[PDB]
DNA sequence: CGCCGTGTCCCTCTCCCTATAGGTTAGACTTTAAGTCAATAC
DNA sequence: GTATTGACTTAAAGTCTAACCTATAGGATACTTACGAGAGGGACACGGCG
């Protein structure tokens, strides 16, 4: 909401994303950090036993 | 592929005049209703005194 | 149907060039002011907005 | 209501194991600015070159061939040369001349 | 005129010329200076006559200021070429280059898609011819008609017709209304369709494996002559060049190997591909 | 005489014609890559 | 059937010439100003206290 103000406002801070919620990461594509995203799940090795 | 247009004379963007709070005006501590008299050409400022 | 040709004739419609949008509906509007007894009947609407 | 953008897609594989060669050229503008373009091998090399800024470039090899520009179209000089004579307008400067010598001395 | 003849001279003088007496330089400079000055008061005085000779031509093409600054340069290419020995008030001259100017600015800068000049004045006339015809005859007229009266042919006529549309928004009405822009309900036919690329990665694969079940070399040279490694086909000069050999010999080739293709094995697992 | 709160209001966001000069293309001529046949040898 | 050469004809193209577009200029009597609410924030006025 009040995407005009947020985004000058944010341009003169140079305020830098971290790319760390769950909306952000829906809007580039990339996985989301929550349920099978985190690294904890995300980087699981499978091998047969 | 972008391109550019490489303008004759300054100009001014719209976001830091128009959109309140003026970012042009607290920057240089003038009045949004002044502030429009200089850029769209209604009366003078002066840069520089000795 | 037939009847719906006779129906879309015979409307009051309160939306368009010169009268009021649905967003600039009010709720005050869209009741039924006990003058439509006889004038317009207080059953048939479109139930949509 | 289908649309175009006037252009073509081919479905052709990239085939990045071999190229034609490639050449590559230095063009430089007027204030010092460099550009690398990359021409084909077996083609012509044009000195004054149109670069990425805007402005004509010609090569950093040295061959200045000098295309002869053309003078300025018409000036108001010229307009008013055609339509009055040279000795009309000597007139009017003295005229000017003695005009202001009259105002400032008496 | 005076300042101008008075900078001409002065630069005729700069070169190989002069070490001007001092009152002498002071007073052409300051004539060159007032000539400037003077005809800037002429400008600023008949700016007011540019407005009201564009003030008629809003309401369609362009925007108003817009036309006002090609008045403005009217006026001073009119300015540049004001003789005043004729005796005449300067409006009447003025005024042809005011109107010439801004017709001219309307011409080549009001269409999103470029017309050049002649064609926007035979559009503009094809446009009064029939708006004063559809006026007057009232019915309305049919395209060889205004072409027998545009003394040009039906087809130029169609030609034009087609020329003069002018380009609609993505971002106007879905069907009737705004509620979604139009941009949203055009199909892209320069686009992926997504079968034609692993159809055609399979028609690449099942062809190579054709041209493999083929004879020995014969089977390459088809696939040079069609381009299917170098992407160009060249010619029997060049398959006789990389191998030492002659044209004929590379026909018989072509027809051999051509006629075995033709045969269902080889044909019925491409023959669906076209 | 010198500065500070409260109030009101404005604004923004959300749900003609002519004349000259020069570039473009279309159209045909001669050359070349291309398709063709006839005899032949292994 | 598969390896050739020597004519023998044929469709597809670089270059010169002509017309048809294209950028450009010019064209004198005198004319001189169009045609809903709902909330938050900022700026300008007015009055109160030391």
């Amino acid at each position: 909401q009040e995407t005009t103000r947020v985004l000058t406002d944010a341009a003169i801070n140079c305020r830098s994303d971290k790319l760390n919620g769950l909306k952000e990461n829906v809007i580039i594509g990339k996985l989301i950090p929550a349920g099978t995203g985190i690294n904890r799940y995300r980087n699981i090795a499978v091998q047969p036993t | 592929r972008m391109g550019h247009i490489e303008l004759a004379a300054p100009v001014t963007h719209i976001w830091y005049f128009k959109g309140v709070p003026s970012r042009l005006g607290y920057l240089l501590d003038l009045a949004p209703k002044d502030l429009e008299k200089i850029i769209y050409f209604a009366a003078y400022v002066i840069t520089s005194v000795d | 149907n037939p009847l719906s040709g006779l129906t879309h004739k015979r409307r009051l419609s309160a939306l368009g060039p010169g009268g009021l949008s649905r967003e600039r509906a009010g709720l005050e509007v869209r009741d039924v002011h006990p003058s439509h007894y006889g004038r317009m009947c207080p059953i048939e609407t479109p139930e949509g907005p | 209501l289908r649309g175009s953008r006037l252009g073509a897609v081919s479905y052709e594989t990239d085939r990045n194991h071999d190229l034609a060669p490639r050449q590559i050229a230095r063009y430089r503008t007027d204030n010092g600015e460099e550009f690398e373009v990359p021409f084909a091998d077996d083609a012509e090399i044009p000195g004054t070159w149109l670069c990425r800024n805007g402005m004509e470039g010609t090569l950093i090899e040295g061959d200045l061939p000098e295309p002869k520009k053309v003078k300025p179209p018409r000036t108001h000089w010229d307009m008013l040369l055609e339509r009055r004579s040279i000795e009309e307008l000597e007139e009017l400067l003295k005229e000017r001349l003695e005009l202001i010598r009259s105002r400032r001395r008496g | 005129e005076a300042g101008l003849y008075a900078t001409q001279l002065m630069t005729e003088l700069s070169e190989r010329g002069e070490k001007l007496p001092a009152a002498q330089r002071r007073d052409m400079m300051w004539i060159c200076r007032d000539g400037d000055r003077a005809k800037n008061h002429l400008l600023e005085a008949n700016l007011r006559l540019v407005v009201s000779l564009a003030k008629r031509y809003t309401g369609r093409g362009m925007a108003f200021l817009d036309l006002i600054q090609e008045g403005n340069l009217g006026l001073i290419r009119a300015v540049e070429k004001f003789d005043y020995t004729k005796g005449y008030k300067f409006s009447t001259y003025a005024t042809w280059w005011i109107r010439q100017a801004i017709t001219r600015a309307m011409a080549d800068q009001a269409r999103t898609i470029r017309i050049p000049v002649h064609m926007v004045e035979v559009i503009n006339k094809l446009g009064r011819i029939q708006r004063e015809l559809l006026q007057d005859l009232g019915r309305e007229p049919t395209p060889e008609e205004l072409a027998k009266e545009m003394d040009i042919t039906p087809e130029k006529v169609l030609e034009i017709q087609q020329y003069a549309r002018e380009p609609i928004s993505l971002d106007q009405t879905i069907g009737d209304e705004g509620d979604s822009q139009l941009g949203d309900f055009i199909e892209d036919s320069e686009a992926v369709v997504a079968v034609d690329a692993v159809s055609f990665t399979l028609l690449q694969d099942q062809l190579q494996s054709v041209l493999d079940t083929l004879s020995e070399r014969e089977a390459g040279v088809v696939r040079l002559r069609f381009g299917l490694t170098d992407g160009q086909p060249r010619t029997l000069d060049e398959i006789g060049q990389v191998y030492g050999v002659t044209r004929e010999r590379i026909r018989q080739i072509e027809s051999k190997t051509m006629s075995k293709l033709r045969h269902p094995s080889r044909s019925q697992v491409l023959r669906d591909y076209l």
